[PDB]
RNA sequence: CGACUCUCGGCAACGGAUAUCUCGGCUCUCGCAUCGAUGAAGAACGUAGCGAAAUGCGAUACCUGGUGUGAAUUGCAGAA
RNA sequence: CUAUCCAGCGAAACCACAGCCAAGGGAACGGGCUUGGCGGAAUCAGCGGGGAAAGAAGACCCUGUUGAGCUUGACUCUAGU
RNA sequence: UAGGAGGGCGCGGCGGCCGAUGCAAAACCCGGGGCGCGAGCCCGGGCGGAGCGGCCGUCGGUGCAGAUCUUGGUGGUAGUAGCAAAUAUUCAAAUGAGAACUUUGAAGGCCGAAGAGGAGAAAGGUUCCAUGUGAACGGCACUUGCACAUGGGUAAGCCGAUCCUAAGGGAAGGGGUAACCCCGGCAGAUAGCGCGAUCACGCGCAUCCCCGAAAGGGAAUCGGGUUAAGAUUUCCCGAGCC
RNA sequence: UCGUUCGUCUGACUUGGGUAUAGGGGCGAAAGACUAAUCGAACCAUCUAGUAGCUGGUUCCCUCCGAAGUUUCCCUCAGGA
RNA sequence: UACAGGCGAGAGACCGAUAGCGAACAAGUACCGCGAGGGAAAGAUGAAAAGGACUUUGAAAAGAGAGUCAAAGAGUGCUUGAAAUUGCCGGGAGGGAAGCGGAUGGGGGCCGGCGAUGCGCCCCGGC
């Protein structure tokens, strides 16, 4: 149970600022989870997901389907991820859409920003366990 | 979509619709109901008689203020009846549509009569009109939805 | 046998009730004190590669600059 | 020229349920009740007897401790002089 | 009957208890079976596709047939009343899926110039012109259009406005006013000073500011050409004028 | 509004535009006429959900009990105690 | 101490699209009035547009096949989808209303907890 009387528990608010937030505050909410090796190498659970990294998904009937992240379509929620695709009707080719939260980040596309970011995530995890 | 009736046997059946159309719903339905069972041949030639003013269609439920001809005192006896054209025409695109949807199957043409024909009424659309001392009165036609089934005929 | 009228049932229409919702409303409570002649509130006209409205902006015109974040915007096209 | 008949188009008023009569009784002039007369599908064009037909919470009259326009020797005031 | 009371039924929340549901919740549908004197309730079948129910206590915007009730939807009337002023159309051909209604030609008629002709002021605002067009709309119809879509189109020293005053309006100092506001002749170093001068000074200051007419007053233009759509005088050619 | 028929037509004539008068006010060759289809006091918003002894309506079941149109007073007689 | 405005919050035994503000939506909008002013209606495909290629008839709109989908009969005003009223198919009845209450007779339609086959003595032959 909540204890900062400055934060919301109303279904109405906590829906409004989910689908009102700005592209700086989706990148947060449309997250993603490492995988076991990676949470294993990098002690951090989840990341915000990026345009180069790699995923395998894990819920959706394309289960088991991996491939490399192509697109961050933030005002829809979703992430294209290559080769994961249906036909149309006509015959063309569209990418189907993944939600961050139903795929595991299988290789991380490590910048000096992404590498600052591991590490302050890190510093924190142990930071409450020891 | 869904007709109102299956087909008695759905491998000989044609079938052909049109939803909306801006023909009267009352003289379409009696077109429709002077057509029931008939072979598909009559039917073609019976329109035709009547957009040719040559043979009428009988008016039995919607007949108040129609008028009396001899064409079709054999078989509405007390004379009353009609031509109306344009219902004769929507029917007779439908008529020919089935036609052609039996063709593409492999029907027997001359053996297909008119195993189900229906009328609806569609979506009533608004015009006005004015009457006098500053008054609007509604102006409304009575669009129908139209199906049919050909079925062919079974000794 | 039929037509018409009334009626029962099945199917199909017409219409938008009901149910299930909800970035809206209403009510209560709390914090704070900040318009203008240095031109306000309001009004007008413009402004986008493709826009009419709403939203935004002012010939630097759906923005310029700094700072934070850290790889998108997206209906299509293009520099990337 | 309409009305009339045809192709096309296409309203509204009104509507408890309805719609053949005679007498009786009845809120003292019934379409329905009582007792009689009768009474046979479905349609077209007219007509103005009836529906105490439609239109409009009678404008006449009365009531209300409801008004308003106007008048004056009504009551109480008031600008002006 | 008017009226009073008791015991129940039903709807939606809240505190508690007990439960159903993707092996199909709610709602709705039925010539399905039952329970209760009844309010109502239970089950079957179907449709639907994610929520719901019973019991105790407690609470309320809690039960409809009426109110010329409110809003929405729907009938009969009824394919009916009706489409009848302004004299009038006809033949061929073209076009087109389709022609009484479009186009060309021919014929027959009308307005008869205080016109059904040619141009403007007000008012409108793109209706103007070309190209194309499914629906709607043009109370029949349409190939069509004052509709819809995409484009194009308004050229001035000389036409106007603009300048001047009319009736009249607003107005500074002043007078009134609780203030918003109301008063312009009341006469105040009245607003503005004007003119000659600059190389500075002089003179004079009288009934005085602004607004108010695309029909009053008023600097100046004519002819000939030109577009799908602009011009008689805005563009081109020539010739003038203020 | 339309048809025919009528009144007047050098005048107290017809008419456009501008301007003045605004609601118990204007304007009236006077009809209580006209003041934007509104006039014996326009229109708009508010006070305002104005008041009504008067008309209309007033939503589930069963069971039990069950009337009054009479007295007195009231500007009281369609009302109330 | 006050605080229907402003800005920034947090809550609720409140309403659930005819409710709640007039406005959940390009709402003080469209539209009306010379004007002061008046003032609406209108939310919901699907998990994802995967929003229906292609063939055939038609002038076209569309239809019939097909394709997508768990589903299109969820097909761009698309969750569910009531009633009034309407069409088709099947059945039934009718001499100037129909409907209604009690009876029953004929048809339908439906009902297997709609309606039982078990219990006591016994003789084995095994548990
Ligand atoms: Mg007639
Ligand atoms: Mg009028
Ligand atoms: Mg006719
Ligand atoms: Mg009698
Ligand atoms: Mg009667
Ligand atoms: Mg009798
Ligand atoms: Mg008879
Ligand atoms: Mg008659
Ligand atoms: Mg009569
Ligand atoms: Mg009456
Ligand atoms: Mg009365
Ligand atoms: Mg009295
Ligand atoms: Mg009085
Ligand atoms: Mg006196
Ligand atoms: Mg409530
Ligand atoms: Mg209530
Ligand atoms: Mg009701
Ligand atoms: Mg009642
Ligand atoms: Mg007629
Ligand atoms: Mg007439
Ligand atoms: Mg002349
Ligand atoms: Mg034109
Ligand atoms: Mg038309
Ligand atoms: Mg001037
Ligand atoms: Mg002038
Ligand atoms: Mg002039
Ligand atoms: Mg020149
Ligand atoms: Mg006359
Ligand atoms: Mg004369
Ligand atoms: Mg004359
Ligand atoms: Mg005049
Ligand atoms: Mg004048
Ligand atoms: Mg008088
Ligand atoms: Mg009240
Ligand atoms: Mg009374
Ligand atoms: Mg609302
Ligand atoms: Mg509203
Ligand atoms: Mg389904
Ligand atoms: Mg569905
Ligand atoms: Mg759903
Ligand atoms: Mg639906
Ligand atoms: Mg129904
Ligand atoms: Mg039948
Ligand atoms: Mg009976
Ligand atoms: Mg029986």
């Amino acid at each position: 149970m909540k204890r900062n009387p400055r934060v919301t528990s109303s279904r109405r608010k906590c829906r409004k600022a989910h689908f009102t937030a700005p592209s700086s505050v989706r990148r947060v909410l449309m997250s993603a989870a490492l995988s076991s090796e990676l949470r294993h190498k990098y002690n951090v659970r989840s990341i915000p997901i990026r345009k180069d990294d790699e995923v395998q998904v894990v819920r959706g009937t394309y289960k088991g389907r991996e491939g490399k992240v192509v697109q961050v379509y933030r005002r829809r929620w979703v992430i294209h991820v290559e080769r994961i695709t249906r036909e149309k009707v006509n015959g063309s080719t569209v990418n189907v859409g993944i939600h961050p939260s139903k795929v595991i980040v299988t290789k991380l596309k490590l910048d000096k920003d992404r590498k600052a970011l591991l590490d302050r995530k890190a510093r924190g995890r142990a930071a409450d366990k020891a | 979509v869904k007709y109102s009736t299956d087909p008695a046997n759905p491998t000989k059946s044609a079938k052909a619709m049109g939803r909306d159309l801006r023909v009267h719903f009352k003289n379409t339905r009696e077109t429709a109901f002077a057509l029931r069972k008939m072979s598909l041949n009559k039917a073609k030639r019976y329109l035709e008689d009547v957009l040719a003013h040559k043979q009428a269609i009988p008016f039995r439920r919607y007949c108040r203020g129609v008028g009396r001809t001899a064409q079709v005192k054999n078989r509405q006896p007390n004379g009353q009846g009609r031509w109306p054209a344009k219902s004769a025409k929507f029917v007779l695109d439908l008529l020919k549509n089935a036609e052609s949807n039996a063709e593409v199957k492999g029907l027997d043409v001359d053996a297909l009569y008119i195993s189900h024909i229906q009328v609806n009424q569609a979506q009533k659309q608004r015009r006005r009109t004015y009457r006098a001392h500053g008054r609007i009165n509604p102006y409304m036609s009575n669009p129908c939805h139209i199906e049919l089934i050909l079925s062919e005929k079974e000794e």
